[PDB]
């Protein structure tokens, strides 16, 4: 069959990765492609090409994440840390979480995956002590998982409202939640005449 | 009394460490490290594509370094040794020692793609060629800094008696032109903490750095931490320094109104409309060997009353009127300089024409916000003056429409007369 | 197959043969540009270093040739050698 | 004194919450999982503790009897912090160790090893049956009726003889109902 | 359920993919004949990713 | 001369200009396995090319014949060949029988060019003058040795080549004698190939902490044999360490915190990963000083530990589990009484990598573990092929070990090193008690026929380890003059003795007027001359010519010619 079973009703972490890389990101080029008014060109299709042919050294700009990672694999690019990825921001989110146990924080839908990617291949850029950032991310993960369990306590046929749950967590919990809801609905419907 | 010390743009002292940045700029940064007497000089280029990193050990202990795409100008003040190292490497690192009289200490070194410049504590300006062939020696007011961008050389002539002075000149391959000569430089010297003094020991003048603009307008950042740009530098008659940033105010702004201290903008180079500089959030105003990622901040006309913002806040809120005025002034000055450069030096990138067009648009629309503000005040005369400055007649249609929406028939009539006059 | 017959019933064997024919029909023609039989794993890595798990001699490539020599390592773009990896010749 | 004990507890808490290899807080995750299966107990590798900071390991070796309870208290606090939302109970956690260092033959053991963390091996000859050990006690004072309790550890105490709010030589008594106990086996090794 | 196959989208995408691959081959021929390959690598990866997405969708349906 | 140090960057740029094409890989890197520094150099080059994103291939090799056959199967598409630690002295053009005309293309014009490019990094010393001068397809990254020592050799070579009769004789014989004098001299590695590659990276500005660590490892591995080279290079590596050292000092230890700091690297064995007692018990220098091989040496070792005031029990405890007090005061302990026992030379400051909380490792211990992994990582011609296949697998295993992620492999290598070291020690003590060493007056022959450890000794590096330990003990033994040392090991499966010719060496600490002179190794030349004279089957294919094989019955006749040989 054209699709493996494990892919039948969800996305593996790799697909989540890919969809994340589809996003853009601040970067500081170490090259100046922009040709002076006084040559190989990108000419992409799925993303912008205007910026790429206008790279200027040490000039912030946006590029799709995967291109940024490709360059970062080379010494020719530097990945700018997203603002939300900052000790101040993480601490604020943690405090909000503790303040509102019922609700989740408004982290970027792709915060976990993005943080992991940057940590793996962008340790240099991170201004703050990388270890502290990893620890705070882990703490956020723990808190969100606890709140996930608390919400699960109230699993019901009618509906669910995850709100600010991150995409990675959503993919993680998709099978269990969906199946449980399906069985509960089946039971209740069977009860219906 | 004042002490004359070697200086390089955006340089950093050794401090307690054994390694310091000899200098840094858009092209790159060169940092040296003590190594068993012999010093290890490392030359780092920002643009990896343009050039290649290389590190050499300096027995002379050169403290003065100048960086430019063509090469580097390493020199030791106490010895008078000056060594040039062409980046291309096609040509050997020609080297020579200048005549240093008793107490004559090299204040700074300037590199020109064709000529070479050396400044001394005694003000003995010295000119050598790209291969080191001497050109001439001149006595002038002691030069503390020797910024040199392309063929434009900007020098800071200071003396205990002549005071603060600067000379702007573009030697060029020929037709050497002196835009200004030791004119008084309107900058504020530091007040006379331990790190601050040590930097002053490492930088008596307190110049955070010195460089030209992206397009090549002279840029200065004194201990006041205010970036001053010489508006109309190409024309001495209208030449004037304009404070395009007051780093302290901007930091207090982005800090959420908080009076942060550790933050220290380390001026690196001024991009157009944006300053490339490192925010050293530490006791040492200068950065550390593991140089962090340079930060970019847009220029800001300093017209924010901190009291107004504090009253608003009690994330900083800015009145739409005071904001609009600031954007008005910023766009005005930016368009001025942009047009000057475009007509005087063309454009290295064609986008500048469209940038200036959009800037004129933003200028007119800022006049329009302030026009609406005046109309709400019923100051139809002030609003009329505002519309008078309006550059675009289509924006003038917008303005007359605003006056109609502001219920100012006298205003509307005035702006209609303005429509006709501009049509004339 | 797109890339134990005894266990299969002759009807099952015929059906499997027909299914292979159908798949090759699909990948041939419109949509040929993409290789439906290709891996469903996203191509995260542009370049991958590979050690030949089993020596099989030199092999051809669109613009090159790979010499498969036991305990020899290659640094080549993943896409080019993905089929060989699926064939088990190449490691990592 | 109590400040130094709190400092040691904080150090162990930091070790648990910070000790990371590659990109995984192995001990944080292990604790979270063990809680998730209600197995309120943690296993720690000695080498890891040394790597985090030799000082804590050495202090543990010096006075295991007292250091270990503090470490278990730290484990309990970390478990509460990671498993129960703050400003929104768990039992004392068992701490498990693995030195993997040089062994000491059973015969060689002597006074020298007293109170020292020993590492050895053998064959278990027999196993006793589990008995009760009072982790926590509920205590009534016999005459003035003053309530109280004791939290005892299985290392290195007796019912207080003083009234603490003459009342008597040992007016305190155990209330088995409110008290809490654990299991304790006895094994013999050759 | 199976969603209505957005014919036009895939038609245009496949046309773009075909022409992109062809012009990439042209650049390859030129290389065989600045010369920085970084944009070439970006092309190769972009085509790989797009083809992967299309293949995933096709196999799923 | 052919490619001097200054022009390494230019040669690298040429290599790029030739083989740089994403379309296909035109760069092949032949590497001779069984050489730590060679492996480090190859890894450094691999990383460099990875940065340059130039597709290439790695070819482990064990013997010259293997290299020949591999070149035979080469494809014309490949234009760049990198030879790591092999071929420097041989006439590769002759050995590979490369015809310039076969590869000549685009010669024009006073210019020349060829379709392929053979780059050689084999820094032994006796450079093949034809390779240096005669060949152009051959490229040799020379350390300047030619331009500093072979200038007269260059003149003589160019004169002889120029000659194409009393005057003819009066010149040709002197030039031939000059060339022969440059020949007939034993091989002796000149400098770390890793050092050359690190210098090249510095030229390309690619230097980073990892590259410096790799160079350190290569040089440290080279140390044991050519200690003088390690001494010469040590200041440079220390300089680079300081250069790349971060500004932050005493930064709080964190998992991400990684440092490469210089501090006392006591000249012992697996100190950090073995009990102090064991480390001393197997430190070649220690045994040589105290003759630990004899039981009286063990008694003296106990006496020394008592003098240290260290409980022996503690000395046998795992190093990671030492008491903090001893673990820190060991510096003073060594400062005291080391001279009393004459072991003061053990004290040595050296590079010591560390990372996060996982622990620390000395470059010496790291290279030791790497060698152990290289050695024990896992129809007669087929048997030899399978053995060399195991060696190649160990080579790739060490390559993997180089990565930090695979700390498990490094630990496995550490345990293997411990086991091999103890086995070597036991075999050496048994040999010395057996008095198998025979004073032949041309060498101290010691043939091996005992079963145990013989299987291990089939590996050339294992035999080298045993012989190195023996040579340490002998050199420390002042009674023994620096006689050439001969080792042979019969392989029952092949019924061949693994003959190894091991040069002598002045005491490690020895650094007087003598010891300065390098005792070149004529074992290889003597073996080759005897083999040519005789017909006893042997295998000079091994890149390390000093190591050769011979039939169980061809040994003693070959040994008889060897003692008869005057070349030694
Ligand atoms: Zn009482």
């Amino acid at each position: 069959m054209s699709l493996p079973a494990h892919l039948q009703q969800t996305f593996s972490p790799e697909e989540i990765q890919f969809i994340v890389e589809n996003e853009p990101i601040k970067i500081f080029p170490r090259i100046t492609t922009r040709q002076k008014i006084r040559h190989t060109r990108w000419q992409l299709i799925t993303t912008d090409d205007k910026a790429l042919n206008n790279m200027v050294a040490m000039r912030s700009t946006e590029v799709v994440l995967w291109i940024a990672l490709l360059l970062k694999q080379q010494s020719k690019c530097s990945i700018v840390a997203p603002q939300w990825l900052t000790t101040k921001e993480l601490d604020r989110k943690i405090q909000y979480e503790k303040t509102h146990p019922d609700r989740f924080s408004e982290l970027p839908w792709n915060w976990l995956v993005l943080a992991r990617i940057l940590f793996n291949k962008a340790k240099d850029d991170f201004h703050d002590p990388i270890h502290e950032l990893r620890g705070k991310i882990q703490d956020l993960r723990e808190i969100r998982q606890i709140k996930v369990l608390k919400g699960l306590k109230y699993l019901n046929e009618s509906h669910l409202q995850l709100d600010n749950l991150s995409l990675l967590e959503i993919n993680e919990l998709r099978p269990f939640i969906t199946e449980i809801m399906d069985k509960l609905r089946e039971i209740h419907t069977a009860s219906l005449t | 009394k004042f002490r004359y010390m070697p200086f390089s743009p955006a340089g950093t002292p050794f401090g307690f460490t054994d390694r310091r940045y000899l200098t840094m700029n858009e092209v790159g940064y060169v940092s040296t490290v003590k190594n068993s007497e012999q010093y290890s000089i490392t030359v780092s280029f920002f643009d990896v594509g343009r050039f290649r990193e290389y590190h050499f050990e300096d027995l002379f202990g050169y403290d003065l370094c100048f960086l430019n795409e063509k090469g580097t100008l390493f020199g030791q003040s106490k010895t008078g040794q000056i060594q040039y190292r062409p980046h291309d490497s096609i040509h050997s690192n020609w080297t020579k020692i200048i005549p240093l009289q008793a107490g004559e200490r090299i204040t700074s070194v300037a590199a020109t793609p064709v000529r070479v410049i050396v400044g001394t504590s005694l003000g003995y300006f010295r000119s050598f060629n790209q291969f080191g062939v001497p050109f001439a020696v001149e006595k002038t007011s002691p030069i503390v800094a020797l910024t040199a961008q392309n063929y434009r050389v900007f020098s800071v002539h200071y003396s205990q008696f002549h005071g603060l002075s600067y000379s702007l000149s573009e030697l060029g391959t020929s037709s050497k032109r002196y835009y200004k000569r030791e004119c008084p430089l309107p900058m504020s010297l530091p007040n006379i903490k331990d790190a601050n003094l040590d930097y002053y020991n490492f930088n008596p003048m307190g110049i955070k750095s010195l460089f030209f603009s992206s397009y090549g307008d002279p840029c200065i950042f004194g201990s006041d931490n205010t970036l001053l740009l010489l508006s109309k530098w190409r024309s001495p008659e209208e030449s004037k320094w304009l404070p395009i940033l007051d780093s302290n105010m901007e930091i207090w702004k982005m800090s959420g109104g908080k009076e942060t201290t550790d933050i220290h903008v380390w001026p690196l180079a001024l991009a157009y409309d944006t300053l490339n500089c490192i925010l050293v959030k530490g006791k040492h105003i200068w950065p550390e060997f593991p140089l962090p990622l340079p930060s970019e901040m847009e220029i800001r006309m300093p017209v924010f009353v901190k009291s107004k913002l504090l009253e608003e806040n009690k994330e900083i809120q800015i009145p739409v009127s005071m904001a609009a005025e600031e954007e008005y002034l910023r766009s005005k000055v930016l368009s001025e300089l942009l047009t000057d450069t475009l007509e005087n030096d063309g454009e290295m990138y064609g986008n500048e024409n469209e940038v200036l067009a959009a800037l004129n648009g933003a200028y007119d629309k800022a006049l329009l916000r302030l026009f609406a503000s005046a109309c709400s005040d019923q100051n139809v005369e002030k609003a009329l003056s505002l519309a008078h400055e309006l550059k675009q007649d289509r924006a003038l249609t917008a303005a007359v429409k605003i006056s109609e929406r502001a219920e100012l028939p006298s205003l509307v009539k005035k702006i209609n007369n303005i429509r006709e006059a501009r049509y004339e | 197959n797109g890339l134990d017959t005894n266990n299969l019933s002759h009807q099952e064997q015929e059906y499997l043969k027909e299914y292979c024919d159908l798949i090759t029909d699909l990948k041939s023609g419109d949509l040929v540009d993409i290789d439906l039989s290709g891996s469903l794993v996203p191509p995260s890595d542009v370049f991958i270093d590979v050690r030949v798990l089993k020596d099989a001699g030199e092999i051809q490539t669109e613009y090159g040739v790979f010499n498969l020599i036991k305990d020899s390592q290659f640094f080549v773009r993943q896409s080019d050698v993905e089929r060989l990896i699926q064939q088990g010749y190449l490691q990592k | 004194n109590d400040d130094d004990n709190t400092e040691i507890i904080k150090s162990f808490k930091n070790f648990i919450l910070e000790f990371r290899l590659d990109s995984q807080f192995i001990y944080r995750d292990q604790l979270r999982n063990n809680i998730l299966v209600k197995n309120y107990s943690l296993t720690v590798n000695m080498e890891h503790l040394i790597g985090y900071n030799e000082d804590i390991y050495k202090k543990l070796s010096d006075e295991p009897s007292d250091i270990i309870p503090l470490f278990e208290t730290a484990i309990t606090q970390v478990a509460k912090r990671i498993s129960i939302l703050s400003r929104a109970s768990l039992p004392t956690f068992q701490l498990i160790l693995n030195s993997n260092a040089n062994q000491i033959p059973l015969r060689d053991l002597d006074s020298e090893h007293v109170s020292k963390i020993v590492r050895l091996s053998g064959i278990i000859i027999s196993t006793s049956v589990l008995s009760s050990r009072a982790t926590y006690l509920s205590i009534m004072c016999r005459n003035c009726r003053h309530t109280t309790s004791i939290t005892i550890n299985n290392f290195n105490v007796s019912l207080p003889r003083s009234c603490l709010s003459n009342c008597g030589p040992d007016p305190y008594i155990i209330i088995h109902e409110s008290s809490k106990f654990i299991d304790q086996q006895f094994l013999k090794l050759q | 359920e199976l969603l209505p196959y957005p014919h036009q989208l895939m038609k245009r995408l496949l046309n773009r993919i075909s022409m992109q691959s062809q012009l990439i081959e042209n650049i390859s021929m030129g290389f065989l004949d600045n010369e920085s390959k970084l944009p070439l690598l970006c092309m190769e990866t972009e085509l790989e990713r797009l083809k992967f997405v299309i293949r995933s969708y096709i196999r799923c349906r | 001369m052919y490619y001097g140090i200054s022009q390494f960057s230019e040669a690298y740029n040429k290599i790029l200009r030739n083989s740089s094409s994403h379309s296909s890989c035109q760069l092949v890197i032949f590497v001779s396995c069984l050489n730590i520094d060679a492996l480090c150099a190859t890894k450094m080059l691999s990383l460099l090319f990875k940065k340059q994103l130039v597709q290439s291939q790695i070819v482990p090799i064990f013997g010259y014949s293997e290299l020949r056959r591999h070149y035979s199967q080469l494809d014309d598409n490949i234009n760049s060949l990198l030879l790591v630690g092999f071929g420097g002295v041989i006439d590769l053009e002759a050995f590979l029988e490369i015809d310039p005309q076969e590869y000549v293309i685009d010669t024009d014009s006073g210019e020349q060019s060829f379709r392929r490019d053979i780059y050689v990094l084999d820094a032994h010393r006796p450079w093949n003058l034809d390779n240096i001068f005669g060949s152009q397809i051959i490229q040799c990254f020379d350390d300047g040795t030619v331009d500093d020592t072979l200038g007269e050799q260059k003149e003589a070579y160019y004169k002889l080549l120029e000659l194409d009769r009393k005057q003819r004789k009066k010149q040709i014989h002197e030039y031939e004698g000059v060339l022969e004098e440059y020949y007939s001299q034993g091989t002796t590695v000149v400098n770390s190939i890793s050092a050359q590659i690190y210098s090249l990276l510095s030229a390309i500005g690619e230097t980073n902490l990892s590259n410096l660590w790799l160079n350190i490892l290569g040089t440290t591995s080279l140390d044991i044999a050519y200690a003088q080279v390690y001494n010469r290079l040590y200041p440079l590596l220390q300089d680079e360490v300081k250069r790349l050292t971060p500004s932050s000092r005493n930064s709080v230890k964190t998992p991400d915190t990684l440092t490469l700091n210089i501090q006392p690297d006591y000249y012992l064995f697996l100190l950090r990963h073995s009990s102090l007692y064991d480390s001393f018990y197997y430190s070649n220098y220690v045994n040589a000083k105290l003759s630990l091989w004899n039981e009286n040496g063990k008694k003296r070792l106990h006496k020394m530990f008592a003098r240290m005031g260290i409980p022996l029990s503690t000395a046998q405890e795992t190093w990671l589990y030492m008491d903090h007090s001893i673990k820190r005061e060991l510096g003073i302990i060594f400062d005291k009484n080391l001279d009393r026992y004459g072991l003061q030379d053990i004290i040595r400051d050296g590079f010591v990598r560390t990372l996060g909380y996982r622990g620390s490792i000395s470059a010496s211990e790291f290279v030791e573990a790497l060698t152990a992994l290289l050695e024990v990582g896992n129809n007669s011609a087929q048997k030899l092929t399978n053995l060399r296949k195991r060696w190649v697998s160990n080579f790739w295993l060490s390559w993997d070990a180089l990565d930090d992620r695979k700390v498990e492999l490094l630990n496995r290598g550490i345990q293997l090193a411990q086991d091999l070291q103890r086995a070597i020690f036991n075999t050496g003590v048994a040999i010395l008690e057996k008095k198998l060493i025979k004073h032949l007056r041309i060498y101290r022959l010691c043939v091996l026929q005992d079963g145990p450890d013989l299987d291990l000794y089939r590996n050339p590096l294992t035999l080298l380890r045993l012989g190195n330990w023996l040579i340490e003990c002998c050199a420390e033994s002042e009674d023994k003059q620096l006689l050439p040392m001969v080792l042979a090991s019969i392989d029952e499966n092949t019924d061949t003795y693994l003959v190894a010719g091991l040069t002598p060496r002045y005491p490690r600490g020895l650094d007087t007027i003598h010891t300065k002179k390098p005792i070149l190794n004529n074992f290889s030349m003597a073996f080759q001359q005897i083999t040519a004279e005789t017909d006893a089957k042997v295998r000079i294919d091994n890149f390390e010519s000093s190591i050769i094989e011979i039939r169980r019955e061809d040994l003693s006749p070959f040994l008889e010619k060897l003692t008869l040989s005057g070349l030694l």
